């Protein structure tokens, strides 16, 4: 079977530059090659079909060429509408969809808004107790995030949850959560949440008490 | 706008020494949209024409969609006039005079 | 035009089989051949096989032989898959495609995508919570639901502006959901903010509103 | 009698192709407008192309 | 892609009662673009088109350019077999056999 | 001697226009290609051509 | 292609007259009339007058007769326009228009604007002045200059991100100008930031850096 | 002469929705009309000749129409790339350019940030003292700021400054200056700049002392 071998496999651009893909082949392919689009949450749609025609509605900025076991995709003029992953199909044979490539863009730094959350009365009845704390529009994508209780180190029953960049700014968010028994909650006092991130020598600690 | 049907387009010839007869050139020329069915007042369509909108009609997505284009032509006379000197000259295939998208 | 209905979401035990469904409209089968794909969280697009409705002629991959078995019907322009002996490794996204490229035209029709899952584990319905405290940051929390999908609205879709949603996360077979919203500090507690959860599995619907 | 066989056997050498992917579309032929001699040289014609057709 | 020539186009023709022969309809198609100075196999341009495309070099702005079009077409003949009817016709202006923009 | 008064008739006859806006472009004309007998009828046809143009 | 360029700015006395220039480059005049208009900040556009090169006939509106005067000079693909009789209430900005519309096709060039400011004041050089206090915002300040073009740059231009420039404001016969930068938290004092000032008429240039 | 009545004289839209202008005339006008587009700081641009035609590279939004004594010029679905001033010109007597449309976006409400600088060293040293307060993106656009100096009114020798709606995310700012001599200056003691603005019920106070 024929396999076709897609590079790079990421890619960074700055809402300005030229972007080029290539899509080898194994084997002689004539001139059947397809390139695609897949937005997050969506079906693929056609983009470019044969080796260089294009699709009803796609603007001037796709292009496409290649032949015998060459092909390359490019664009002149990235936008912030383009976040997608491609692909690249071959039809001599049982069809192959190549690997995927992702893209991504660039902006300004910016630092992360914090807020902690304590449980409420409904789970505390219920028998467990939740802590939440949630860090919005911070860039770029690394981040730490520590939890402390009465001033101690503490690991155990954690949970995280990323988001997909933006399609507004182009920024993250994360989310943590830490989960107890209602008899292990009521014995401490003050709980912390702290982040690390690269826009700050010293980490963002925010903090709250159980008796007041 | 309205469907495909001819309309004006005129230049002015000019020279430094010499004078030229007639001055105004007219070439006209054909604009506009055919659709499915016709709407028109020119000849019938073709059947490559018919089968190229049903082709589009279906579903399918063509390269090359019909397009509003001359099929007929007219020649013209200019004459240039300058001192020890007067000359004539013909040119075929300057003027439009029919159209219907192909 | 042309559309592509599908079926909805599945879960089966390990060892049954399923059924899907993919029906035409405004479009005659007969025309063309009908082809099946599958798509995996990581692995990328897959291949599985195509018919063609006026003879009945069908061709499959060289991996998925004996275990899919597509058939149609232009009674009512409709075309069904049986997927057979499942192990657990099926969970995915099929989708229902129609494909033609040519030198001088194309057309390309995809579906909407049917999720199958696979799971020994028994539904259950979820529990939603509210979280409260020149900006303020309110949160609702969904915890302890089976399976997957469950939607998440705020103020019945009226609010839609500084709200996040993170995905769901599994451990001990069981999910967990949080949503965000930011608003100013002169539109609360001067107005109403309530979170609606809707679970189409179990179907309840629950709406919750926030006080201070 | 006669005719009909020829149908018959046309309809069985339009053998179905095996290849993976779809060559072009389908279109019904609706709306393109225009001792019997009429089976005496139409049959002859048929026969011509079918020569040609069948070498495919 | 290239400059403006010709290109293959087909598709099968379908009965639900009787057979038709030939089978797939072919029927090309032109395509491609043609630009200035001329590099193309096609016979020479116009004076319309060389007009309109001094017209465009200068600077102006045309609300209709030139155009990749056929200018030639073949006729082509049908057959229909069924019980107690074998029938054959006719239809002129069928295939493209030429392109040149106009 | 005759033909350069015809000139300079036929140039001064030629008045500008008094209107705000231009009418057309102007190109000049080398992008298209093709007792005498000539001085005889070459002048009729200019006369039949001036007839039209100077009712303007 | 075709470009239109024109002269620089003028401050002219309450009495005198100017001369402005409009030059065409890869085009020839002679082909069409050439366009003179003008603009004032709120009252609209306006019509002055047009020229032929190839005749020498000019036209002009009906309320600028007597007072503006239009020449051509096709040895150099040239026009001038005189303007006389200030009366302080000419301050405005001059365009160089080509305009050709038709059924069938058209033509619309424009200059990039000349502008024109009639005050009995006398030059005079700016002074430049520096403003220092998870985020930190630093001013440059520009007092007492005249007349208003100045130019403003960070870092000469290396720095564009979060940047804010406020227009001019005239009182008692003598301007100012602010600017704003905001930056992070981990980039200040580690680096160097500085604003340069430039002024043409009184051919000024000048720099200064912030500093705690 | 021929006057040209355009309505309405003001626009506002929500980035997605249709907007419609109309330009009446005085008299019969053929079919003699153009549609210009000024963005903030350039020369005009056509977009429709002839009452219905399109320019090289206008895109299908934009569209126009009318005939006789009446036209219409209408956008499908507004973008955040177009705000500017758009202008209608007849052509069958002596020019003239209508009277302007202005346009603008919507979004969600924020907050302003609010900043204070001293003087400066030179500046002292000079004989002036100039105290500077920015206030930076904010919305609406109505906006109230007050000076306090030793808790009492001041309102002399006050400057103000507005800039335009930003393309990148629409919001407004501000920059407020208050100039004394170096006497009076040093015989006071603290300083406040105080905003008022929609979204909070009480001001925003930003304050500084000489002492420290």
């Amino acid at each position: 079977s024929i396999v076709m071998t897609q590079t790079p496999k990421f890619l960074l651009v700055s809402a300005g530059d030229r972007v080029t893909i290539t899509c080898k082949a194994s084997q002689s392919v004539s001139n059947d090659v397809a390139w695609y689009q897949q937005k997050p949450g969506q079906s693929p749609k056609l983009l470019i079909y044969y080796a260089s025609n294009r699709y009803t509605g796609v603007p001037d900025r796709f292009t496409g060429s290649g032949y015998g076991t060459d092909f390359t995709f490019t664009i002149s003029t990235v936008q912030a509408e383009d976040l997608a992953v491609y692909f690249c199909q071959q039809d001599y044979s049982s069809l192959t969809f190549g690997a995927g490539t992702k893209l991504e863009l660039k902006r300004a730094d910016a630092a992360p808004t914090v807020s902690i959350f304590p449980p409420s009365s409904e789970q505390l009845t219920s028998g467990g107790a939740s802590v939440v704390c949630f860090l919005n529009n911070f860039y770029p994508k690394d981040i730490n995030v520590k939890w402390k209780i009465d001033g101690s180190e503490r690991q155990n029953g954690v949970l995280n949850s990323w988001t997909d960049q933006d399609s507004k700014d182009s920024t993250y968010s994360m989310s943590s959560t830490l989960t107890l028994t209602k008899d292990e909650y009521e014995r401490h006092n003050s709980y912390t949440c702290e982040a690390t991130h690269k826009t700050s020598t010293s980490p963002i600690v925010k903090s709250f008490n159980r008796n007041e | 706008d309205g469907p495909c049907a001819l309309r004006e387009l005129s230049v002015d010839l000019r020279a430094e020494r010499s004078v030229l007869i007639p001055e105004t050139y007219q070439a006209n020329n054909c604009q506009g949209v055919c659709g499915w069915p016709q709407s028109d007042r020119n000849p019938r369509y073709g059947n490559h024409v018919v089968l190229l909108l049903k082709m589009q009609a279906r579903g399918a997505a063509l390269a090359r969609p019909p397009c509003c284009v001359p099929t007929a032509y007219a020649g013209k006379l200019l004459i240039s006039l300058s001192e020890e000197r007067i000359s004539a000259h013909h040119v075929p295939n300057m003027v439009a005079t029919e159209c219907g998208c192909r | 035009e042309v559309q592509l209905q599908q079926s909805g979401a599945e879960l089966v035990k390990p060892g049954a089989s399923v059924k899907l469904s993919c029906t035409a409209s405004g479009f005659n089968i007969k025309d063309t051949y009908m082809h099946w794909v599958k798509q995996r969280p990581e692995q990328g697009l897959e291949w599985i096989g195509r018919i063609d409705p006026a003879n009945g002629n069908t061709i499959y991959a060289s991996k998925f032989q004996g275990k899919a078995t597509i058939t149609a019907d232009t009674s009512s322009n409709t075309a069904y898959m049986q997927l057979s002996s499942l192990t657990s490794g099926d969970t995915a996204v099929y989708y229902c495609a129609l494909f033609i490229t040519t030198a001088t035209y194309a057309m390309d029709y995809w579906g909407q995508g049917t999720s199958v899952t696979v799971s020994s584990a028994k539904t259950t319905a979820p529990s939603v919570y509210p979280l409260a405290p020149s900006s303020v940051t309110l949160g609702c929390l969904v915890k302890g639901y089976f399976p997957e999908p469950v939607t998440l609205t705020w103020n019945s879709g009226s609010l839609s502006s500084g709200v996040h949603t993170f995905p769901a996360v599994l451990q001990s077979d069981l999910y967990t959901l949080s949503s965000s919203v930011t608003v100013t500090s002169s539109t609360w507690p001067s107005q109403s903010i309530t979170c609606n959860v809707a679970h189409p599995a179990s179907s309840t619907k629950v709406d919750k509103k926030i006080e201070p | 009698p006669f005719l009909e066989t020829l149908t018959r056997l046309v309809r069985a050498l339009r053998v179905p192709p095996a290849r993976a992917s779809a060559p072009r579309l389908a279109l019904d032929p609706d709306a393109l407008a225009g001792g019997d001699p009429l089976r005496a040289l139409l049959l002859l014609k048929a026969l011509q192309g079918l020569r040609v057709e069948w070498r495919g």
